[PDB]
């Protein structure tokens, strides 16, 4: 009833302020994250999501969970936004950083009702995630055994770890050793384009298959593509962008004829244009004619009589990977086709995997790519298996390049409280509630590790606290024994820069929640 | 009829619907209660619409078809037949409603044949009359000898509670159905077995009173318990009597003579229960209700008073103790008083009720009925009410037939024999009439869930060369001697499924044309 | 040989289940 | 609490966060469970030698009757995010083997339905699921231990015959008990490639007409075609066909790009009129040089050419469709010819009778080749008296080809009946208590639920599945254990040796184990997000 001036400043504004506005900013933030809290660990569990089309995923990862949860509170976006970063940066980075980054609030939200103004929280968030940060650098631990079978154990085991959460329980041995060996396969770039993922339906997860080249899934084709058999043993393949249609045309000429003498060359003429560019593909040996465009009857034909096969209108990544593939080159013009500038392989053979015809390539020893074929009993199984291929390929990956590692579960978060409450000890003032909260979050990650799963949650953490406060810090929370085990000495490892990143986005998650007093919402909304 | 309609709101069916939907209707009310037939029958729950819906489990097909609320025309026929059942014998309800829909099934099918529906009810009357003369040629008369009547009674009440929900009780429920029946040896009013319903143990633990018990506890300050007490019951006035004089006011020049007529008042009401005193009584009992001032007199006198037990519960008193109704008191000489022995209170299921135990000339008593649910009470005790209502005439009328199917095959053998001897145009109903009957045992064997297609034909194979005793032996699932085995029906609950049945089915078949009236009240 | 057949199909079919499910429904509520 | 903060005012998270619903606890779990209920119950009631048939009415009130678990499945309108997962189950079931279209779904089910005890024990949701591995092993193991053939897949085809009995036994097709067992045999033995153990679905071509009756199915060694012959006067019999596959209309050639011919003079206007006279004599005589008496041709033709058909003795048919024509020219052994200039004896095809037959009233005038030179493709003609028993013998014919394929991608077979699932039960019962640690629970349900199918088989076969069950598993310990199986008219003794009760080992296999899959990730979700009314 107070703002009724006789002229209205704005139109309709709504705005809050205050205590009230930064208590339900962060109790947006403790929402939002009950999304994830029930799929941290080994033995959580996935989510069951429909979209406005009818259609469900169902997954576990947090980059999926949290883009389908249509927030609309101005600060529960906070732990969103954060989130698409990790998934660039990291990867693992996911369900841990956004209960952290909630937690970060909750150990304040108790403080902030009541004073203590920001600009205090602010300054200790900032030099207790210094600390935090720089502690990990001291106890990371590397190899010195590059390029022996040391390398290959460290990376299988990151694989196997990077293969936990997922709907994955034997499947480890066998997903993982692919994985490690279908990276040592690319180039001194890794690039992740160089690897494919397809799924053919139809088998058990054991039944999927690494394919040292590509494949393609046989589009639409026309009347005598029956016929071109599809065995061969050593055939060289031309990748073409020509067209081998008789009714190829430049779109912007006309032929006016006077007499008939020229009627019949004209039709002739059409007819020839097209054999001579087939005749110049052929004296090659490209067996395997494949071309994004399309590839008509005539053409069709006369590969058959020449005992060739072809197939057209095969999408430009694929021919991209299969030029990578066959140690070859991409030619658009025929008239200058040659034997160095064709693919070559071992074996190209039209399978019926699952029902539907692939055709693959194998043999090239010169093949810069591949393809892991995904084989299952239902499209959302498949779909989940995909998605563990990504995961453990982006940490195989970046495990090769940096061997800096440190022990997994909450073990190293334990480390990191015991390191910041030495500090806090030493210093006088306010600064004692401040990193102490800090502090407090980091076992939100130990604590769900157990709460997902039971394991007697509150005493197997006063266990964690006795030992890592007397002895080793590598201590953790087993799945198969209720109780503690020792993760460094069962080989349980993470890539350091997971928990590195992972600090510094929750930081930076808090300090955007906490540095708001106002919001002002437009009332303009169509 | 619809070309050219003059009527207001009224509607009408000939020759085409009439029929179809008349036999549709009506033999839909046999399979509703097909499923209550025989010992292994399945029972029903009934629900209402709400407002307080006072769920009912029952099997009796009386219980069923009387709360359904039928609404077509021909199918209330049938449901009327069953009330009449219900209220003749109490017993066989679920037979006759079967037995009347399945001949009606058999009219459809012989109409379909171009028979013309008077042929088909001349020939039900004939193949009627054969079966009447098979049930009176066939019955089992009981007389002297009362170590084998007594057995008989315990085989009708058997039969009948088999039926019910108190199947594995039978040990217990068959003799407080027979028994109390023999203590009355007199009308059989249905009245003088009262049955009284707790929760609390099981339906083992039912037991009869050998006595009378009376709610309204024993007064304020009054003797809670006297040994050898004379019994006074009453139907007077205890207070405000205003005797007989209407239209009459107390007009006085002061409040003194007010004060004086109020001690008058007083010293009459004194007056009147000295004068019921003098009868030498310990236990009074008055239907309308005791004021604060008689019952200081009573308690005075160390004579106990209980007002209002029931309306008619004097009239029940009176004769389970022996006494008169006494609606005025001035002649002590000429009132006859009761005995008791004990008229303590006893604790039934955590409520006081007064105990009147060694009751002489006692011809009444009373069941106490436990069980754990209100569903399970109110069966059991419509279960007591069937079999009493069934022995109260066997004791009068103690001529019985064979169960189990077997006076069934004797009926439909009576009809077959004869319906051989005439001709075809009315042949093919009287054998309509005797595939009716034979439907009944075949309708125990299909709810039991035994093979009918052999228990019929071996039935009917004993029946066709002698073997007049045999039947459907429901335990082991074969053919039986009913004799040995010893189950039997009451010849007039099973007269009377036979007449009921056959002059009710012939109402749907005399009927070509249904007109119905314009209905009202509906918006 | 199967010594006879019974075909049961009508209501009951579906009741005798539906009215332990009901029953749980309860029986579980203050577990 | 949401729309309501404690400070009075609205709290908003989501959009339309009042019409969404939420609940995990143990009651998603329990949700997932009984609605698969209310699946396994349907396709149970289809399931044996005595199963029963769904009608399914379409959308636009078609109506066909069918047993095939595929049918029945794919037009179901259920609005459930895990019910539809088990239709997915019974389609990976069908494209990868083809047979148990009833069973994965009824084993599934019962995995499912077991478990539910295990959740009310305490067991953590996850460990029931790993639970099912360490037993499933058990069976996969054990079923490839009972297994052998002596199917050659050259002479000795009675076992291939038995096994296509086997299948159709559970179809509506067992007039043709026999008749359609033999004809599946003929049908891929005569194009399947031994060399690789490869059959190309292509080749085996399934054509009807309504009409007759099933006993006059027939194989025909060669194609069947819409005939329609341009001229009505054409003889309609060939007695050795020497055919000409062309894709060229029968009218004189024009250009492919933009013409627009200009006549100025009166010599140009009636040149013009002669040259096109001898295009049509040129284009027929083209023909007859290679010695061809009928051709096939793509498009139509004109006028002028019917009349040169006939004077020249050369039958035709017109506007014959893509895949036929590609087909003929591989069944005749030759290739389809761009023009009429390109014409040469060395691309005719060669066959024997060439006739069309006439159906009873109709004019459908279908084609039947009566010989043929080494042809690798066979046509199936389905005859029946009603739309509904032909749709349905295309289905069982089906099953009857693809178990045929299966054995000959992989010859090892088992024997039905139950008698490997039961056999399979009493060896995962052996070994869970071998050893009880955690999982002694969940690998006695995995036991159980395999018995499922053997107590649905009995059901349906009416009898007691304590009595049939108790017997059965006895004799299979008493005694080394014999192949003994159920049935309904017990044949005898349930031996499955003398019974000739053939399954495929290969399709248990994937039966097994694509159920496991689909329990699994239906059973570790507690939480499901699905939109209300849409204001």
């Amino acid at each position: 009833m107070m703002p009724t001036p006789v002229i209205l400043l704005k139109e309709g504004t709504d705005s809050s302020q205050g205590i009230p506005q930064l208590v339900s900013n962060i109790s947006a933030c403790q929402v939002i994250a009950e999304a994830v809290r029930t799929t941290l660990g080994p033995r959580g569990m996935d989510k069951l999501i429909v979209d406005g089309r009818g259609k469900a995923t169902i997954s576990n990862d947090g980059a999926t969970i949290l883009k389908l949860l249509d927030v609309v509170h101005p600060a529960a976006k906070t732990l969103v936004d954060i989130a698409k970063s990790q998934d660039a940066e990291v990867g693992d980075g996911t369900t841990s950083v956004t209960l952290l980054a909630a937690e970060f609030l909750k150990q304040v939200k108790p403080y902030v009702e009541e004073g203590l103004h920001p600009q205090i929280i602010i300054r200790a968030f900032r030099t207790a995630t210094q600390l935090a940060v720089n502690k990990i650098k001291e106890i990371a631990v590397t190899v010195k055994k590059a390029d022996k079978v040391e390398q290959r154990k460290l990376l299988e085991k990151c694989a196997m770890t990077a293969l936990s959460s997922k709907l994955i329980s034997q499947q480890k041995a066998f997903f993982a050793k692919m994985v490690v060996d279908a990276v040592m396969m690319l180039d001194d770039l890794l690039q992740l384009k160089m690897i494919g993922i397809k799924k053919v339906q139809g088998g058990a997860l054991e039944d999927s298959q690494l394919v040292a080249g590509v494949a393609f899934k046989k589009t639409f084709s026309y009347a005598g593509f029956e016929m071109q058999p599809k065995k061969y043993h050593n055939p060289k393949i031309a990748l073409l962008n020509v067209e081998l249609e008789l009714k190829a045309e430049k779109d912007n000429a006309e032929i006016r004829v006077h007499t008939v003498e020229d009627y019949q060359a004209i039709v002739d003429a059409e007819w020839n244009i097209l054999y001579d560019k087939l005749e110049k593909i052929h004296h090659s040996g490209a067996k395997v004619v494949s071309s994004k465009l399309p590839i008509g009857d005539v053409a069709t034909q006369y590969f058959a009589d020449r005992d060739m096969f072809c197939a057209g209108r095969v999408p430009e990544e694929d021919l991209k990977r299969t030029m990578m593939a066959c140690g070859g080159s991409i030619q658009t013009s025929v008239n200058a086709l040659s034997a160095d500038v064709l693919g070559r392989c071992q074996v190209f053979e039209e399978t019926q995997i699952g029902g539907e015809r692939y055709n693959f390539f194998t043999g090239c020893p010169k093949a810069k790519t591949c393809t892991f074929i995904l084989r299952g009993g239902a499209e959302q199984f498949m779909e989940e298996t995909e998605r563990s291929l990504h995961d453990a390929i982006m940490i195989v990956r970046r495990a090769i390049k940096n061997d800096s590692v440190v022990a997994g579960g909450g073990a190293i978060e334990m480390e990191l409280s015991k390191y910041l409450r030495d500090y806090s000890r030493t210093i006088p003032g306010k600064q004692q509630l401040l990193i102490g909260a800090y502090a407090k979050a980091l076992e939100i990650i130990p604590r769900q590790l157990c709460d997902n799963a039971g394991f007697d949650a509150t005493n197997i953490l006063n266990k964690l606290r006795a030992r890592h406060a007397q002895g080793g810090t590598w201590y953790g929370v087993d799945i198969n024994n209720e109780d503690i085990a020792d993760n460094f000495e069962a080989f349980v490892w993470e890539p350091a820069m997971v928990r590195i990143n992972a600090l510094t986005a929750a930081s930076e998650a808090a300090c955007l929640i906490v540095s708001v007093d106002e919001t002002i919402k437009n009332p303009r909304s169509t | 009829a619809p070309v050219n309609i003059f009527k207001a709101g009224a509607d009408e069916e000939r020759a085409e619907t009439a029929r179809l939907t008349s036999f549709i209707g009506a033999i839909a009310i046999g399979d509703l209660v097909k499923s209550t037939l025989g010992p292994k029958g399945m029972d029903k729950i009934l629900l209402s619409s709400g407002r307080d819906a006072s769920l009912m489990v029952t099997n009796d097909g009386a219980t069923i078809l009387k709360n359904i609320g039928v609404d077509n025309p021909a199918a209330k026929v049938l449901v009327d037949m069953s009330r009449v059942q219900d209220d003749e014998v109490g017993d066989g309800t679920t037979s006759v409603t079967v037995l009347a829909a399945e001949l009606l099934r058999e009219a459809e099918s012989l109409i379909a044949k171009k028979i013309h529906p008077q042929t088909i009810i001349a020939g039900w009357r004939e193949a009627t009359k054969a079966a009447r003369e098979a049930l009176l040629s066939s019955a089992v008369d009981h007389g002297s000898d009362e170590v084998k009547f007594r057995q008989d009674l315990m085989n009708i009440a058997g039969t009948t509670l088999s039926s019910k929900l108190l199947t594995h009780h039978k040990d217990h429920f068959t003799k407080l159905a027979v028994e109390a029946v023999l203590r009355l040896k007199g009308s059989g009013n249905l009245e003088a077995i009262h049955i009284i319903k707790k929760l609390g143990g099981s339906l083992a633990d039912s037991y009869l009173d050998e006595g009378f018990l009376l709610d309204k506890k024993i007064g304020v300050n009054q003797p809670k318990r006297i040994e050898n007490a004379k019994i006074l019951i009453a139907n007077t006035g205890m207070d405000t009597d205003k005797i007989k004089i209407f239209g009459s006011r107390v007009r006085v020049d002061s409040t003194a003579k007010v004060a004086e007529i109020e001690h008058a008042e007083k010293e009459k009401m004194k007056e009147k229960v000295e004068r019921i005193l003098k009868h030498g009584i310990n236990c009074f009992i008055n239907r309308q209700l005791i004021y604060n001032y008689p019952e200081q007199l009573f308690g005075a006198a160390g004579v106990m008073a209980i007002e209002h037990a029931d309306f008619a519960g004097v009239e029940r008193l009176a004769l389970v103790t022996g006494g008169e109704i006494a609606s005025t008191f001035d002649h002590p000489e000429l009132v006859k008083l009761g005995s008791c022995k004990l008229i303590e209170e006893v604790m039934i299921g955590e409520d006081k009720l007064i105990h009147f135990s060694g009751v002489a000339l006692g011809e009444a008593c009373t069941i106490v009925l436990r069980g754990a649910t209100q569903q399970i009470l109110d069966e059991a005790e419509r279960s007591l009410h069937d079999a009493l209502c069934v022995l109260a005439q066997t004791v009068k009328d103690s001529r019985t037939v064979y169960g189990g199917g077997c006076s069934e095959m004797l009926m439909a053998h009576a009809v077959t024999q004869l319906a051989n001897r005439t001709p075809g145009k009315e042949a093919v109903a009287m054998e309509s009439y005797a595939k009716a009957l034979r439907m009944l045992p075949t309708i125990i064997a299909d709810n039991a869930g035994y093979d009918s297609a052999d228990l019929v034909a071996q039935l009917r194979a004993a029946h066709s060369e002698g073997n007049t005793t045999a039947g459907l032996d429901m335990r082991e699932g074969t053919i039986g001697d009913m004799a040995i085995l010893g189950i039997t029906e009451s010849f007039q609950v099973k007269r009377q499924v036979l007449l009921s049945a056959a002059e009710a089915a012939e109402v749907i078949l005399r009927v070509d044309n249904i007109i119905k009236a314009a209905p009202r009240k509906r918006v | 040989r199967g010594k006879g057949a019974y075909q049961d199909r009508d209501k009951p079919a579906q009741i005798r289940f539906s009215n332990i499910s009901a029953a749980k429904a309860v029986a579980d509520a203050i577990r | 609490t949401l729309a309501f903060d404690e400070y009075g005012r609205p709290f908003l998270i989501i959009k339309d966060q009042d019409r969404k619903s939420r609940l995990m606890g143990l009651e998603a779990l329990k949700s997932h469970i009984m609605a698969a209920k209310a699946v396994a119950n349907t396709m149970r009631t289809s399931l044996g030698p005595n199963g029963l048939d769904k009608m399914m009415v379409d959308k636009d009130g078609d109506v066909t009757v069918t047993n095939d678990g595929a049918t029945i499945l794919s037009m179901m309108d259920v609005d459930h995010q895990i019910a539809k997962l088990m239709v997915e189950l019974s389609k990976s079931q069908d494209d990868e083997i083809g047979d148990g279209t009833t069973g994965v779904v009824v084993l599934a089910g019962a995995l499912l339905e077991e478990a539910e005890q295990l959740l009310d024990r305490g067991i953590h949701p996850i460990r029931i699921a790993d639970g099912y591995e360490q037993a499933a092993r058990v069976a996969i193991e054990h079923l490839d231990k009972i297994s052998d053939s002596v199917l050659v897949d050259i002479k000795d085809t009675e076992p291939l015959i038995q096994t296509a009995k086997t299948t159709l036994g559970s179809k509506v097709v067992n007039s043709c008990h026999r008749q359609m067992a033999e004809i599946a045999v003929n049908a891929v033995l005569t194009v399947a490639d031994m060399e690789r153990r490869d059959v190309d679905f292509e080749l085996i071509k399934v054509e009807g007409k309504v009409g007759g009756r099933l006993e006059d199915t027939k194989l025909i060694k060669g194609v069947i075609v819409d005939k329609d012959f341009s001229h009505p006067q054409m003889p309609k019999k060939v007695e050795d066909a020497k055919i000409a596959i062309l894709t060229c209309p029968f009218e004189p050639p024009k250009p492919k790009t933009k013409h627009k011919l200009d006549v100025t003079s009166v010599e140009d206007y009636k040149a013009l009129q002669k040259y096109e006279k001898e295009k049509f004599e040129e284009m027929i005589q083209q023909i007859k040089e290679t010695g061809a008496n009928l051709a096939i041709c793509q498009w139509g033709f004109d006028d002028e050419a019917n009349h040169l058909l006939l004077q020249n003795n050369l039958p035709a048919v017109r506007w014959v469709g893509g895949p036929e024509i590609e087909l003929i020219a591989i069944a005749t052994g030759g290739r389809i010819v761009p023009r009429f200039s390109e014409l040469t004896a060395e691309k005719l095809g060669f066959a024997g009778l060439v006739q069309e037959i006439s159906f009873g009233t109709t004019k459908d005038k279908m084609l039947v080749i009566e010989q043929c030179k080494n042809s690798r493709a066979v046509t199936i003609f389905i005859r029946g008296g009603n739309k509904m028993i032909i749709e349905e013998a295309k289905r069982s014919l089906h099953d009857a080809l693809c178990v045929i394929r299966n054995l000959i991608r992989d010859n090892r077979v088992v024997y039905g009946g139950g008698a490997a699932e039961i056999s399979c039960a009493l060896a995962v019962s052996q070994e869970a208590d071998k050893c009880p640690t955690l999982e002694q629970y969940a690998m006695r349900a995995f036991a159980d639920a395999l018995e499922v199918i053997p107590m649905a088989l009995s059901e349906n076969s009416g009898m007691n599945p304590i009595q049939t069950m108790t017997e059965v598993r006895a004799r299979q310990v008493k005694e080394m254990n014999p192949a003994l199986g159920i049935d309904c008219l017990h044949k005898g003794t349930n031996d499955m040796k003398q019974q000739h009760v053939i399954e495929t080992l290969i399709g248990k296999k994937q039966q097994i184990s694509l159920a496991t899959q689909m329990v699994r990730m239906i059973l570790k979700i507690d939480d499901i997000r699905k939109p209300g009314e849409s204001e």
